[PDB]
């Protein structure tokens, strides 16, 4: 997540443009977003055209 | 001598971290050499950088 980057999330589930101006902040989680057997709430684009 | 394909190495999720000189990883599949030599070894972690 970040100008002039390639991958499974840049291409096929969130691009930022490479003229880009602003922040990028980011945290770990593991209270709510993480769980025992897994939380499976969270989808990403596996394969676009 | 061989047809090589750089997608499937790159969109699969098992590298811990994939950096190229030179050239990117998108256009490695248009490009095409007189040859590609593979140089295998296993290192510690922090030396990765190196």
């Amino acid at each position: 997540i970040a100008p002039c980057q390639t991958g499974k999330i840049a291409d096929y589930n969130y691009k930022l443009p490479d003229d880009f101006t602003g922040c990028v902040i980011a945290w770990n989680s593991n209270n709510l977003d993480s769980k025992v057997g897994g939380n499976y709430n969270y989808l990403y684009r596996l394969f676009r055209k | 001598n061989c047809v090589a394909d750089y997608s499937v190495l790159y969109n699969s999720a098992s590298f811990s971290t994939f950096k190229c000189y030179g050239v990117s990883p998108t256009k490695l599949n248009d490009l095409c050499f007189t040859n590609v030599y593979a140089d295998s070894f296993v290192i510690r972690g922090d030396e990765v950088r190196q």
